[PDB]
RNA sequence: UUGUUAGGACCUAAACUCAAUAACGAAAGUAAUUCUAGUCAUUUAUAAUACACGACAGCUAAGACCCAAACUGGGAUUAGAUACCCCACUAUGCUUAGCCAUAAACCUAAAUAAUUAAAUUUAACAAAACUAUUUGCCAGAGAACUACUAGCCAUAGCUUAAAACUCAAAGGAC
């Protein structure tokens, strides 16, 4: 209310494609995570539920990680038999 | 079936076996060699290399036949078109030069464009939805399209005859009158289309 | 020598004019979605109002006021009377996360006008009121 | 045998003949249709030649080793040793 | 025990299931609408025809308007399949419903029918207007 | 009433991202910014009948009041709705003074110093096991977060806490 007004979440459209404008402004609300919050924002999450929800996500996070790492760490050994026959 | 599933329907088309090597594509070409290594099921007893043989007017032979009785359902059939080229010579004959040029005299014409203009391009389903029975539009393929017109034919015509009319020239009388769009089975037709509009709104369910 | 996403920036010179105006200039479109009804309204860069529609006063009642469809009649009708005003150009400033959020801008562009950019202006409080309770179903 | 204690000394007898047949020709180092109209022996008639009984996982086995040894440069003893395990396809 | 967490090895229904189907349908909508769920799933532009719950609540069931292509198809289905399992968790955290049960998606090809009778509608004519358990049998020399 | 305002006023309430962080505090608890005051050495463990604290809800008095919201009213729903869903609104959540002293107040782990081998899965599951030291506590279940007693700003309250009588189980982990 302060602030500039047109600077902030603001796309300019390129040749007339106004859809991918609000396309590209939508990956950048998102990747912010403007619209986790806004969505979130309209019910009250009670703080002893947020902090189940936080430590639950962080917990998922490392799991998921790590399990691609396993599977990552042996892609390369993932070739033709050399040994066919034996 | 006592034919086992490698065995090949039979071709039974004089001038594609006797066509030049070249005038066949190479996709009809590659059959031909794949045959000679195939099993061909026996020719049906109705299926010849006959000029006259009709495929349409053959299989509406074969829905009017009762028990097996070929030869009568074959019979009432050879008496309808006779039935209706004799009825169109006679109005050729006592017609004047103008309108003789469009009175047709083919029965197998009058016949094929006698089913197309009865032929119905939407169809009804009846279902039953909350106690209620919905019948809702629905799309007719090329194989339901045709049997309906057929079924609606002979149907008119074994039923709503007086009592001493023959078939032959109650179908007679009914191929001409719907080859002119003006029939019972044409209003069948209509009356199904009617419908369906009426339905557009039940076509979700 | 490339495009640039980001917007003119107020009290500069820049060489973008649509239809001999500024950036500054160009009318803005105020999109409210919410989540029951579309409102939009058009206005001059002097905050003037232009034009005004949404689907309430098309004729969408209730559930069907809250749909794209419903949206997108509202953005052509706002189209027409601000076509009708004189205007050509417009920046789409959409508040609201609803579901006519879209297709509101969607109409616009059929309605005849041309969107240049598309702000965003969701509140999102910094800590603000506490929001009603949870649903329970 | 040497391969007794494996359970299957014949059916791993030949996959050893086989495998060191490869091993030569690939260290060592035209068109490999010199047989058409023939078929792979199927498990049945391979277990009659072992004599001994064989899984689908041992069949399908043998014969990629097999294939292998086509693919690559055969001499004459190759083209003899394949043709055993080829048998004409009924005409 | 993040390894042992994580692997996981081991008339009311009918007013109940009418606004179940109803919010969810409403709430998946939002959720296709946005690259939350993810950049493939929101490029996918799925529509969603109905929400149907199972009076167990075994399962919800998404019919999506399906396409011509079989191959867009047969690629929006493993989309949307994979990320079923994410989409419970939005709408669980944005407490939407306390309560969701494992979300699939069902394809619903009806769409396709409806335009198709329109056309051939139009096109149509009309026409004109113990014992044994115990040893005392071992024990006495019977057996 | 609605929408817009690069108009004005207000300074109520709460502190996005950072936070995928794991800091501070005895615990309860604490994360908008700045500044002021401020945590610190007892060898270590070991305390009540004393002292000082103690989420939320609740009580008392004077204020505040954006939003939320027991209760209450309205609307719908249903055989019934005394609920769930929708609207309005109050106690209350805030401040200033007290009071009350309750939580799954939980890391369901007393503190402290060891050791990792004692051929210890010494049940199982949690959180690998185990020695020593000091204090508190426990001795089948139900009756019983009860009766009586004493203390307390507490008066439908908290802490302390039995017996009769009944059963042959109750209970825990897989
Ligand atoms: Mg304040
Ligand atoms: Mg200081
Ligand atoms: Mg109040
Ligand atoms: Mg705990
Ligand atoms: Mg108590
Ligand atoms: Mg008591
Ligand atoms: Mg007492
Ligand atoms: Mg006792």
């Amino acid at each position: 209310a302060k602030h500039l007004k047109f600077i902030a979440r603001t796309v300019m459209v390129q040749e007339g494609n106004v859809e991918g404008a609000y396309r590209t402004l939508n990956r950048i609300l998102t990747t912010d995570g403007l619209t986790e919050v806004i969505s979130r924002r309209r019910y009250y999450e009670k703080p002893c539920r947020r902090r189940q929800r936080e430590s639950y996500e962080t917990c998922r996070r490392i799991y998921n990680m790590e399990m691609a790492r396993k599977i990552n760490f042996l892609m390369r050994k993932n070739r033709a038999d050399p040994w066919l026959g034996c | 079936s006592r034919y086992a599933p490698e065995f090949r329907e039979p071709l039974i088309d004089k001038e594609y076996y006797r066509k030049p090597v070249a005038e066949l594509t190479e996709e009809e070409k590659y059959d031909q060699e794949l045959k000679k290594t195939q099993f061909i099921k026996a020719a049906a007893a109705t299926e010849t290399s006959s000029v006259f043989a009709d495929p349409v007017i053959s299989k509406f032979t074969n829905m009017m036949m009762k028990g097996g009785n070929k030869v009568l359902a074959r019979s009432l059939m050879a008496q309808t078109l006779e039935a209706v080229k004799r009825k169109q010579f006679e109005k050729y004959r006592a017609a004047s030069a103008e309108e003789q040029a469009t009175i047709e005299r083919n029965p197998y014409r009058i016949f094929h464009e006698a089913l197309k203009n009865c032929e119905p391009v939407i169809g009804l389903v009846p279902i039953l939805k909350g106690g209620h029975f919905y019948q809702v539009p629905v799309p007719l393929a090329d194989r339901r399209r045709r049997f309906l017109a057929m079924k609606w034919m002979i149907t008119e015509c074994r039923e709503n005859k007086p009592r001493r009319t023959l078939m032959p020239e109650k179908l007679s009388h009914e191929l001409l009158e719907a080859f002119h769009n003006r029939g019972p089975v044409i209003k069948r037709k209509h009356n199904m289309h009617k419908m369906a509009e009426a339905n557009r709104a039940l076509a979700h369910y | 020598s490339r495009f640039s996403l980001y917007p003119p920036v107020p009290g500069q010179e820049s060489s973008l004019q649509w239809a001999g105006m500024k950036f500054e200039d160009v009318p803005i479109a105020h999109i409210k979605a919410t989540y029951n009804n579309t409102q939009i309204q058009v206005v001059s860069a002097t905050n003037a109002s232009l034009a005004r529609a949404s689907c309430g006063t098309e004729g969408f009642r209730n559930a069907k006021k809250g749909t794209g469809i419903a949206a997108q009649t509202a953005g052509i009708a706002a189209a027409a009377k601000a076509t009708g005003k004189g205007v050509t150009h417009i920046r789409v400033v959409v508040k609201g996360m609803g579901p006519g959020r879209w297709s509101a801008i969607k109409g616009l562009t059929m309605g005849g006008l041309e969107v240049i950019s598309i702000t965003d202006n969701t509140p999102v409080p910094h800590x603000g009121c506490r929001p009603r309770k949870a649903r329970r179903l | 045998h040497f391969l007794f204690y494996t359970g299957k000394q014949s059916y791993y007898s030949l996959m050893h003949d086989v495998y060191g047949k490869v091993m030569q020709l690939e260290k060592h180092r035209a068109e490999s249709r010199d047989l058409i109209g023939s078929r792979w022996l199927i498990k049945e008639e391979l277990e009659e030649m072992l004599v001994e009984k064989l899984s689908d996982e041992d069949y399908a086995q043998f014969i990629r080793l097999l294939e292998k040894l086509l693919t690559l440069p055969c001499g004459p003893a190759e083209e003899e040793f394949v043709q055993r395990f080829r048998r004409s396809v009924t005409i | 025990n993040l390894l042992k967490k994580f692997a996981s090895k081991t008339k009311e229904d009918s007013i109940r299931l009418r606004v179940l189907n109803g919010l969810l349908y409403k709430s998946l909508t939002e959720l296709l609408c946005t690259p939350q769920v993810s950049q493939e799933v929101y490029d996918l532009n799925v529509e969603l025809s109905k929400v149907s719950v199972t009076s167990d609540f075994s399962a919800c069931r998404v019919y999506w308007k399906t396409g011509v292509s079989a191959e867009q198809n047969k690629h929006t289905e493993s989309v949307l399949q994979r990320s079923a399992a994410y989409m419970r968790h939005l709408l669980i955290s944005q407490q939407t419903l306390r309560n969701v049960p494992p979300i699939v998606f069902v394809q619903d090809k009806r769409d396709l029918v409806l335009a198709e009778v329109d056309r051939l509608l139009a096109e149509a004519d009309f026409g004109p207007p113990h014992r044994d358990a115990s040893p005392r049998s071992f024990l006495l020399g019977e057996e």
